């Protein structure tokens, strides 16, 4: 799936 | 002495002007700091900015080397030392961090202690050697006195929600925290502010408010030097055009990439998105992760299958994926490939509801954009959107 | 002089017991501070908790009388002062607080003219002498220095968010708050309690978590003696269960409207939903308003001629809401009622999308219902309730 | 309809 970070 | 320290004074020895580009690129009204700096051991800039300006400045390419060793140096009941943990943290230099963090919790600077503990809560969280209830119990015996650390410990509560796929709490906790409060520490203040344009970048994409969830990656590449933070904000602006733009979501995450590269924790982040993009628009995928047991990367060999009409292969694989742990954001993927593969109204329906628990208003219109194909009424589909 | 200091040496003339009774009722360790109280002019106890309670105790039939001279006679650069404009705008005694506010406004000292300011700004919005936007910049413009105010500027533009049926904000707006920033002031830390309680209540109710509603609803009931704090507190208690338990709900604004007694306005409150409770569970109802031109009244009107069966009339009036100005929230029941005349589902999708806009997430569930009767799919009404 | 206050 889609990962995210920040 | 420092290694910092050596190599700026041999360079001094050669060339006298270097002492004015210092003394600006450090943001000094004089040079009368530096030369107290560069002559006697322990002085410290009033902000941590000046020595990382010139290391960057001046020594670009021994950034890591010459920082880590200054760092490892500093007396960590200092203002210094507590802008040094901000800086690793920031910069994901986990070495130095967590040597930082080890003698902090051990002094007797009770701001220092302060600042170790709840940076360890980070660490703790973020490794999955605490889970988020334990990192609240943790958060609240530390009786934080500091703003800084107050909005610290919002921040490590965000950064996991985003790991874990559980968007809603993002906006509450951001809410909560006031930058102006900051009153002591211009350097830390700055790095939370970067900090925070690129957690609301993340918050409004997964509002799917795309054009301020660009604006504020822009505003954090337009302020930092910090290679994570260019990382997320290229990765973030990628993932805003992955539903609506092939070109502009590569282009940002081969950018994104190209300022990861010799960090594989970064790099990882867009070979992973970018196998999602190729898998969702139906192109030959170069990106995906085979060996790895991670669900995300399982579930881009799963979608590969899936364009290459192996169902029933997709079908065995997906079933294996049905044992192991995932969050809701993860499970919203899960029924969406599951639905493509059973062709099933209802693992689509599943998909949409986990993509609603995680606040997820970007992804759900995959699985919505199914039900239309499958006669769903779209004006209800519409209103789940809103 | 002021009224309450001469009855109270009236009443003492005849009973010595008193004096002790009135210590404790005031929480004062000593009767020292109510002796020098009733002896010596311009003496005010150091939490103004001492005479409110004082004033209920033992004049429970004099309390506007007594405190409106009471308060009047404050030297307005006090604490006392402040703590009496709280205590005038939470009762909603707008004669007390706005000659408060006036003197305050003039004053030369900083708080007291900053908390005069301040609910001014309040009065003026929930007048419709400013708008939200005006109220925003009025805020921005104050620049506001005590903790307390910043709280209340906030609490302010809840208010009028919760009366315009714009719900949204609301949950974001108390995030911000944090009253144990309020150091100075035990009295008005405590009154800013409740009324959080209140408010709270009200976000919980229109996130359709009703069990949250009551429970700080319940709360806020537990532990006030303030009438305006009981009304609606009871008020939102009844309205969590309209849609669910018409006998409880119909108790809640029964026991509210006891409290009401004699306020117009608070009655007005109960009258009002015990109209629209009546009339969607298809009773008889003896609260309806048919001089009105409020559009909620003139709603109540309508809903029980459908009851009737009287549709050609129904429709009559309902045109007639057609030309009026109305909020997001009243928007979402003018088209539930136009969907219950004509019985087209664009009425009722359109019914869902003002509540989705306004956030209400209790009301919606009445157009729901009515697209599951009309063949709508179940589980697409069941994701859009989440 | 329905009115709130708080």
């Amino acid at each position: 799936g889609v990962v995210r970070g920040a | 002495m420092e290694l910092i320290r050596i190599a700026m004074k041999k360079d001094l020895e050669n060339d006298n002007s270097l002492m004015n580009k210092w003394a600006t690129v450090a943001g000094l009204k004089n040079p009368n700091p530096l030369y107290d700096f560069l002559n006697h051991d322990g002085k410290t800039f009033n902000e941590f900015s000046s020595i990382v300006n010139i290391v960057k400045s001046q020594y670009p390419d021994r950034e890591y080397e010459l920082m880590k060793d200054y760092c490892l140096n500093l007396d960590v009941k200092t203002k210094a030392a507590r802008s040094a943990l901000e800086y690793a943290d920031a910069n994901m230099f986990f070495e130095i961090e967590d040597a930082l963090i080890d003698s902090m919790i051990s002094c007797s600077n009770m701001k220092s202690k302060e600042y170790g503990k709840v940076y360890k809560i980070h660490r703790e969280l973020s490794k999955g050697e605490i889970d988020v209830f334990e990192a609240s119990a943790n958060i609240g015996k530390q009786r934080i006195k500091t703003a800084e650390m107050n909005i610290f410990s919002k921040m490590l509560l965000m950064y996991d929600c985003l790991n874990k796929g559980n968007f809603a709490p993002m906006m509450l906790l951001f809410q909560q925290i006031d930058l102006s409060e900051i009153k002591e520490n211009r350097y830390l203040k700055n790095s939370f502010e970067t900090r925070i344009n690129v957690l609301l970048s993340n918050i409004y994409l997964n509002e799917n408010n795309l054009e301020l969830c660009r604006e504020y990656a822009q505003k954090a590449i337009s302020s930092t030097d910090t290679q994570r933070f260019l990382v997320f904000s290229y990765l973030t602006i990628g993932t805003s055009y992955i539903f609506s733009d092939f070109n502009l979501s590569k282009q940002n995450y081969l950018i994104g990439l190209k300022f990861a590269k010799g960090n594989p924790g970064f790099e990882e982040f867009f070979k992973r998105n970018l196998s999602f993009l190729n898998n969702f628009w139906n192109k030959e995928n170069e990106w995906i992760n085979y060996d790895s047991d991670a669900v995300t990367d399982m579930q881009e060999v799963i979608f590969e299958l899936i364009n290459h009409k192996e169902l029933s292969k997709a079908l065995q694989l997906l079933n294996k994926l049905e044992e192991r742990d995932q969050n809701e954001n993860e499970l919203g993927f899960h029924y969406y490939l599951k639905g493509l593969i059973t062709n099933e109204k209802e693992a689509f329906f599943k998909s949409v509801e986990y993509f609603k628990a995680s606040q997820d208003k970007l992804s759900i219109k995959m699985p919505l954009i199914q039900l239309e194909k499958m006669g769903e009424n779209p004006r209800l589909l519409k209103i789940i959107t809103m």
